[PDB]
């Protein structure tokens, strides 16, 4: 059973840490201008800010 | 020689699609995403006419009352159901 759990055991790279910050990436459709993207942000922002 | 804007044909009926919602396909072919009553997005190929304003005049392929599926280019792959906003 020792050998039993060793194998059932899911393996990872490393424990992730909450670092006090993170990032959110913004991609729009193609050909779209910044204003489009820009509005997204205040949306993004407004989520965070609020 | 001063700029002269000279009035012209004044198109009686213009299909003006926001150049947002205007996505060519196939190569150089305006594909409007307008979703019919089925609310299953169906991109209907057309050819945007000469660019104007922020929108495309498109001589053909679209009709009046067509709800342009303009944005949402992620949540809409063709055929998917969709809830319109205008």
């Amino acid at each position: 059973g020792m050998a039993y759990l060793f194998v059932r055991l899911p393996s990872s790279f490393l424990p992730d840490e909450d670092q006090g910050v993170f990032m959110t990436m913004v991609q729009l459709p193609a050909g779209a201008t910044q204003e489009r993207t820009q509005k997204v942000l205040n949306e993004v922002t407004h989520y965070y800010l609020t | 020689f001063v700029r002269a804007r000279l009035e012209e044909g004044l198109n009686p009926n213009a299909i003006l699609v926001p150049q947002q919602g205007v996505t060519r396909t196939p190569r150089g072919d305006a594909t409007v995403l307008v979703v019919g009553a089925d609310d299953k997005v169906e991109t209907r190929p057309i050819v945007a006419s000469q660019a104007i304003g922020d929108k495309w005049l498109v001589t053909e392929g679209l009709k009046a009352g067509d709800r342009v599926v303009i944005s949402g280019l992620q949540k809409v792959r063709p055929g998917v159901q969709v809830k319109a906003q205008e």
